RNA sequence: ACUCUGGUUUCUCUUCAGAUCGCAUAAAUCUUUCGCACUAAAGAUUUCCGUGGAGAGGAACAACUCUGAGUCCAAUUUUUUGAGGCCUUGCUUUGGCAAGGCUA
């Protein structure tokens, strides 16, 4: 890396400029975000706090999975929790239905 | 502080009969040769036995260290100095 | 760094969902800065397998797909810095 | 990393990404989390044991590890 | 534990029994000990 | 004369190097041009009795060791530049090695060793890299244990004790000079990559020291050095007990 | 109680440079080459005495040099004379160029 | 990088010490040896000059240097993913497990 520099808030810049700054939003103005995971798993909910490896702590999740009988999607409920990262497939603010 | 038992073990290994088993579920049985910092093992006289069991021979074999899942030491290792 | 947060949540009740979509449900009692965690107290069911009992146990850190916290836990607090 | 120096020694059984079960001794681990275990032992389902011996794991394939039994004399 | 002062050892032997008699038993090591402790020719 | 006569592995090991420091008192580098026709001599003797060139001894191959047993050195040029990687973690010692002699000098403008020594008053990697620490730990050691040893032994990293510090000038450097190169690998590393095994060396000594030659049945499960085969054990010396 | 110094080099050199006058100025023990103290204790066992060294009495009463009458062994028509055994060479090798060695301490070798 | 030992000096007492106990080196007695015993050797004992180790007590100032102990890493190689989905057989602990064939 050429910045070794030991005051380093670019990974915050990454969180404002960057593509990370998606779920910066959801932390500053707080609202509902999909996620869709690794095991074929949706997961809904509002996340706190994350890093530059996009594992985060979401709050009121609700996640859903199909289960084959022929797919049909079950739903649980979590309070709060903690996912990893590297264990997600795309990470989505909820549209503006209005 | 910085390289780990484990790796100072498959050093000691060399020149012994060692079994390997990739991801792939492939079995390599031989006179391990030369092993580095990572798994990368250079291992020789392979008796290979494949997933379904067919079973082959191989004078030389070099193993990609990310592509180990296990490696069975032989059992005079137990008294290295480093394992002490 | 988010898993300094983990390493403040020593001593609560908590279950974990691995990529074997094995759930343990222990007290955690260790959390190293690579997420490697240390569960003591555990109930572990791995899927399609009947749940077993166990004292100890420890889950590296890869193989972590999320985790489940409780309700009292006042992380506002516990993710400052 | 005091929390596995504590389990050095002790029967360990480690799960593994394929399912895969090890009992043996605990011996040595590192930051890759590699994993020494001696006279070992592998569990597979259909019950079977298979002896092994001196194993060095990588950490890819390790998952979950669990006491089975005190330190042998 | 109590130093005399060296006025009055002077004073005694200047003026001059058996505790006088069983004393000078040891006249060889009086000798002996001053021999010995003999200044060296830097010291005046 | 006699060891290559006998078709041994032949290695060189320069002991007691501390000579040309404490005693003759040499400028680094003319302890490296003793050291340097030291080893060209041994050659010569080499090549007047051996016809095959292959016993070339040069410290560039590692044949050749530095030690000085009083005072616990012993280093190749791999242990001394391992000894550098050790400290400054991102060199490949192995490489490093093979730029340590000869005229080879180092230019620090470039951080790049060239075989033209960089304006004047260059030296040469040898010089630069290993005789002048040694030079200098042995000068403080035995000149300034009271005033500047401390501070450079800080900087080596090497930490004595204070009852340590009060040895004597010959314990006191031996201590740290145990301190700094530790255990003898390089004589190690000399030894298992320039003398064979029993088992790869075996054939040559049935072709010389046996009666019946290689070719005999007998022959050859001895140069195999099979230790599930035939007996044979071959008795030279014979030690008296005390009694 | 005064028993026991700790000195530093400076004042040590200072100190032997002052004492030079005393001092023999050798570097080695090779200079009492066969004039140490085995070399003494031998030539004493052995009843001998080194040039510029003690010369003691006879250790123990025993045979003499005009005392072992002539046989075929120790014969002097047998023997060629090239150089005189001196007593240093007895010293040297007490094994060797003397018969019946008792208490011969062997000298230190070169250094 | 945070906290708890151990100090050093000095005076006295007790015991062990075949360790160059002492990088120096005396004297006496007995025995033997030969001379014919300061001007001579050996063996043994003793006494002296005066030591180290440990332990114990006293009394003078330094108390945490030292000896210890308790206390910055997401892009191949390990811990920031090639993951999950379909088909057959043996047994179904009717939850599915095991192997193989697949699609991604």
């Amino acid at each position: 890396e050429m910045t070794p520099e030991e005051l380093q808030k670019r990974e915050e810049e990454e969180f404002n400029t960057g593509p990370l700054s998606v779920l910066t939003q959801s932390v500053k103005n707080n609202t509902q975000v999909l996620i869709n995971c690794r095991n074929n798993k949706k997961l809904l909910g509002r996340v706190k706090a994350f890093d530059r490896h996009c594992n985060m702590v979401l709050e009121n999740v609700k996640e859903m999975w199909t289960e084959v009988s022929k797919p049909v999607n079950k739903d649980r409920y979590i309070s709060k929790m903690f996912l990893r990262g590297d264990s997600v497939i795309v990470v989505l603010r909820n549209p503006l239905i209005a | 502080m910085s390289i780990g038992v484990p790796i100072k073990v498959l050093h000691e290994a060399e020149g012994h009969i060692v079994t390997c088993e990739t991801n792939t579920g492939e079995v390599y049985r031989g006179k391990l040769i030369e092993a580095e910092d990572n798994m990368n093992c250079q291992m020789s006289n392979i008796t290979v036995t494949y997933r379904d069991g067919r079973v082959a021979q191989l004078e030389q074999v070099y193993i990609r260290g990310s592509k180990i899942r296990f490696l069975i030491l032989p059992d005079m290792l137990k008294n290295a100095p480093m394992l002490k | 760094k988010l898993v300094r947060f983990l390493m403040k949540l020593s001593h609560e009740t908590v279950t974990i969902e691995l990529k074997n979509g094995t759930q343990v449900h222990g007290t955690i009692t260790g959390v190293d800065v690579s997420m490697n965690t240390h569960l003591k107290a555990v109930k572990m069911t791995l899927k399609n397998r009947e749940p077993v009992q166990l004292e100890t146990l420890s889950i590296r850190g890869n193989n972590i797909r999320y985790f489940i916290l409780p309700d009292s836990l006042p992380l506002d607090t516990l993710l400052v810095d | 990393s005091s929390k596995m120096l504590q389990h050095i020694d002790y029967r360990m059984r480690c799960i593994l990404q394929d399912g895969r079960i090890f009992i043996g001794t605990f011996k040595a681990f590192d930051k890759h989390m590699n994993l020494i275990l001696c006279d070992c032992d592998e569990f597979r389902k259909r019950e079977e044991k298979r002896v092994l011996g001196l194993v060095l794991l990588r950490g890819e394939n390790l998952v979950s590890m669990t006491v089975e039994g005190p330190p042998p004399k | 534990k109590e130093d005399m002062p060296p006025e009055h050892v002077r004073k005694i032997i200047r003026d001059h029994k058996r505790v006088y008699l069983g004393a000078l038993k040891y006249m060889p090591h009086a000798v002996l000990k001053l021999l010995e402790n003999m200044p060296m020719p830097w010291e005046q | 004369k006699h060891a290559v006569q006998e078709r041994l592995a032949v290695t060189v090991c320069i002991n007691k190097i501390d000579r040309l420091i404490l005693e003759l008192k040499l400028p680094p580098t003319d302890a490296y041009y003793k050291l340097r026709h030291i080893v060209d001599e041994v050659n010569g003797l080499i090549s007047m009795y051996s016809t095959d060139e292959n016993l070339i001894l040069s410290p560039l191959l590692g044949n050749v060791c530095f030690s000085s047993s009083q005072y616990s050195i012993c280093f190749t040029l791999g242990s001394f530049a391992k000894i550098y990687a050790d400290t400054f973690g991102d060199i490949n010692y192995q490489e490093f090695a093979k730029r340590l002699w000869g005229d080879i000098y180092f230019n620090p403008k470039t951080r790049k060793f060239t075989k033209k020594a960089p304006t004047s008053s260059s030296q040469r990697s040898f010089v630069e890299f290993i005789l002048e620490p040694l030079y200098k730990i042995l000068a403080q050691v035995v000149g300034d244990v009271d005033t500047s040893l401390p501070r450079t032994l800080d900087e080596l990293g090497i930490h004595l004790t204070k009852e340590e510090l009060k040895l004597n000038i010959r314990p006191l450097l031996r201590l740290v000079c145990k301190k700094f190169f530790g255990e003898f690998t390089g004589f190690v590393d000399m030894c298992v990559q320039h003398i064979p095994s029993p088992k790869v060396g075996a054939k040559p000594k049935i072709e010389h020291t046996y009666t019946g030659g290689v070719d005999s049945d007998l022959g050859e499960a001895m140069s195999d050095c099979d230790p599930d085969g035939p007996l044979m054990c071959h008795t030279t010396k014979m030690y008296s007990t005390d009694d | 109680t005064y028993q026991r110094w700790q000195f530093t080099l400076p004042m040590m050199s200072t100190l032997y440079r002052l004492a030079n006058q005393l001092l023999t100025d050798l570097v080695d023990d090779n200079y009492f080459y066969l004039f140490d103290l085995k070399a003494f204790f031998t030539s004493k066992a052995l009843n001998m005495a080194i040039p510029g060294g003690p010369k003691f009495e006879p250790l123990v009463r025993d045979i003499n040099l005009q005392d072992e009458d002539w046989n075929e062994f120790n014969d002097i028509n047998k023997i060629i004379i090239r150089q005189p055994i001196r007593t240093e060479y007895k010293i040297a090798f007490p094994y060797l160029y003397n018969n019946l060695p008792h208490h011969v301490h062997l000298t230190w070798y070169h250094t």
